[PDB]
DNA sequence: ATCAGGAAGTTCATATAAAAGGCAAACGGAAGCATTCTCAGAATATTCTTTGTGATGATGGAGTTTCACTCACAGAGCTGAACATGCCTTTTGATGGAGCAGTTTCCAAATACACTTTTGGTAGAATCTGCAGGTGGATATTGAT
DNA sequence: ATCAATATCCACCTGCAGATTCTACCAAAAGTGTATTTGGAAACTGCTCCATCAAAAGGCATGTTCAGCTCTGTGAGTGAAACTCCATCATCACAAAGAATATTCTGAGAATGCTTCCGTTTGCCTTTTATATGAACTTCCTGAT
């Protein structure tokens, strides 16, 4: 059997800290897996066209920020930007 | 000798794998080279959206007296919420059903 | 009896009740069979095209999912 | 003395998640429409493809009747005619509409 | 005595190409809406962006009235009411419809 | 006089005639001004985002074309 | 030595579109790592066919409109009067193109 | 001034073999120039995805053939495939 | 204001399928060091966007009449859901089976890579022509007898 | 069924805006060896989809009625297109002007390449649990009074 790797053991870790007493069935784990694989291929595709309109070779954090701000609508983007800036600040510190 | 290995996910304080996001941005042919802050940003954004939907789905599961989330509850959680309905607009969720909505003229 | 006649009157009536339809005309039972055949023709063509490019004779679930994804009907639940 | 049951039927169907077209009468319709594109060669389908295509084909029809019934209530009617579905597939456009 | 001239105006407007909104009341509307997104910073607009956005903001409205007048003729009316435009923007959906 | 009142009555009538409308209600001159504002608020936001990423202060034609292209409204004639 | 002269591989295939430029764009656009040598040849022929498909209908519309030079309305008509180009260029607005001269029949 | 290449001299050669007594204006040259850049990235983006679904590293002729057959509608992807095949089979015989 | 009777919600027990849990292995993420190389930064030309300011005729705003159009209502006639009854397509399931897709090895032909030379494509000139506005006649509506 | 006015169409003239044609030259495409690697081909296996048979019952097909609709017509009353007029506002020209974009050269910090080693992730048995299902009770909601 092949490797067949996915996001099923990370979506569950997020679930066990947004609702500590709630499991999730198998098909509703496959749906969250497909959702993550879709939002990934959406944000990375928009960042790849942003890096290619401006003659860059590098997808830094700035293209991911200006791709989140184009894809995600409304207050969801303004929360996601501050969720990511905190994490890259904590990364560059440590 | 070397020092103790620390994962970038646990260094940035995230839960999604920054190593796997870095590998899938290199192997996906999006651009030539990939910076070091782009997977740390992207894993944070993916963790935020997943933590959004798994909390609305948890509320919709708790309101139905069940302790396990079925695809019906994700259909309800995404379609009742104003901006996740606009994000996942043209998306069919399998074994999901519809929202209960009878036109008020018919009653 | 034809194969499109297997999409019976209780099936079209019961999809229409899920959509919320109160009274259902007697001519709609061929219009629904006309729309369903056009949808299945547009989806099975790309399912077979993605199959034939990979040199198989088995239309897997990912080929139907990729046929739906490129028409703007992204299906969650079958690998993606 | 007869009573209504459509309002009890709409409510019991909109809280269900299962499929409304039977499995085999769709599993042979799809395999017939496949033959027009494979030049007489009989392709195999998986069992997870004849559900993946049925899950899409019913969530298309349910939303089509929800969009057409607004046209029905728009013209003052209650009864869903074919001239409502044929307009709800025209306003949606070329991609979302026909097919 | 008053003769009808709507039939002579639709034909002379469907065989022309030029823009039907005057250029300056659009050219300050776009620069007004552009303030709210730059946090008070006045951006400069090129002279070929205030046309390449008017060419789309009129090809949206003309197609919107073409898709709402089918709803007006559907209900037996001839007069185009706002409950027609608000329905034709709903049947199109989230993407093609609003915005 | 607000600037959305610059989208006058005969311009809305003149667009509806090109759309092919025989008679026009008087309440549509506010619905059209409320639809045009939402279309411009969705296109100007993405044009400004493409400008701010490129570290500029001028909104070119390519920014507007990239804003229209990603909402499914591909514009031909200004560089694509 | 006797270095032989160049034949362009637009002329080796008989096309009119540049196979070298199309190869360089497929190679620089980051679509894949390797680019096969038959792929710009196939793609340039497809692009030439579609360009001829549209310019022929546009020339016929410019001839029907008593004119010589093709303007953008002669492309709008050429694309929207055709059942399979209207389906391809469906969500495409063409600047200075106008609309089709349509009046509903119940008005007349 | 940068070089600013385009398809403007090639759309003109294709025009003057199907209508030898017909010219084309500058804006209708720009529209035909944007049409080619649109169908180019459409076909190349579909054929970049066929060869990534199937774990390949080369966009051959076969990916462009099935991407033409996916994108172009009906009786137009029946002519375009033949126009490409009769160019490849005479490229290789040279 | 009053009862009938099925519909729906409670609630407790129970199988059982499904989810959580434990354990190995392989594979890929990380540490570390040597190397390249992209891009932010500084200095500079030059393009092109803004604001004014005047001239000005093009066109929209305001108000008043008149008649095509919307809307509520009533009545004739069609038709679709409800009900009774039988019976026939779906469904499960079950094992045999055989077409088929996933895995592994090997190598050869197609693809990249590096260098030199020719050559075609873009930018910038001089130059020629299609067409839009204008002036004026033949002809296809639109009354109103 | 017929005469005036008029809107449409057309025949032609020409000014000029714009397309066409003519030239340096520069980047880039093509030819020639070199080297490396991807993927078509063959062998094989183990997964998995098609086919069939008995049944079994549940859901569908058919007939019939009747009450809830659709459709058409009518009249009252609302409201939008047509029409006038003039003054306000958008269009144009333009000289300048000056911010802000585009181009060029530099080196340093960030990214890659390669090696080693170790810790994470997934796959496969094993238990333990949430949920479907049954069955009686109780409320309660709708038709009737």
């Amino acid at each position: 059997r092949s490797r067949k790797e996915s996001y099923s053991i990370y979506v569950y870790k997020v679930l066990k800290q947004v609702h500590p007493d709630t499991g999730i069935s198998s098909k509703a784990m496959g749906i969250m897996n497909s959702f993550v694989n879709d939002i990934f291929e959406r944000i990375a595709g928009e960042a790849s066209r942003l890096a290619h309109y401006n003659k860059r070779s590098t997808i830094t954090s700035r293209e991911i920020q200006t791709a989140v701000r184009l894809l995600l609508p409304g207050e969801l983007a303004k929360h996601a930007v501050s969720e990511g800036t905190k994490a890259v600040t904590k990364y560059t510190s440590a | 000798a070397r020092a103790k290995a620390k994962t970038r996910s646990s260094r940035a304080g995230l839960q999604f794998p920054v190593g796997r996001v870095h590998r899938l941005l290199r192997k996906g042919n999006y651009s030539e080279r990939v910076g070091a802050g782009a997977p740390v940003y992207l894993a944070a954004v993916l963790e935020y959206l997943t933590a959004e939907i798994l909390e609305l789905a948890g509320n919709a599961a708790r309101d139905n007296k069940k302790t396990r989330i079925i695809p019906r509850h994700l259909q309800l959680a995404i379609r009742n919420d104003e901006e996740l309905n606009k994000l996942l607009g043209r998306v069919t969720i399998a074994q999901g059903g519809v929202l209960p909505n009878i036109q008020a003229v018919l009653l | 009896r034809d194969n499109i006649q297997g999409i019976t009157k209780p099936a079209i009536r019961r999809l229409a009740r899920r959509g919320g339809v109160k009274r259902i005309s007697g001519l709609i039972y061929e219009e629904t069979r006309g729309v369903l055949k056009v949808f299945l023709e547009n989806v099975i063509r790309d399912a077979v095209t993605y199959t034939e490019h990979a040199k198989r004779k088995t239309v897997t679930a990912m080929d139907v999912v990729y046929a739906l994804k490129r028409q703007g009907r992204t299906l969650y639940g079958f690998g993606g | 003395r007869r009573r209504q049951g459509w309002l009890k039927e709409i409510r019991k169907l909109q809280k269900s998640t299962h499929l409304l077209i039977r499995k085999l009468p769709f599993s042979r319709l799809a395999r017939e429409i496949c033959v027009k594109f494979t030049r007489g060669v009989d392709f195999n389908w998986q069992a997870q493809a004849l559900l993946a295509l049925q899950e899409a084909a019913e969530a298309f029809l349910v939303h089509l009747f929800e969009d057409a019934y607004l046209l029905t209530l728009h013209a003052g009617r209650v009864t869903l005619f074919p001239k409502d579905v044929q307009l709800a597939r025209r306003i949606r456009g070329l991609e979302e509409g026909l097919g």
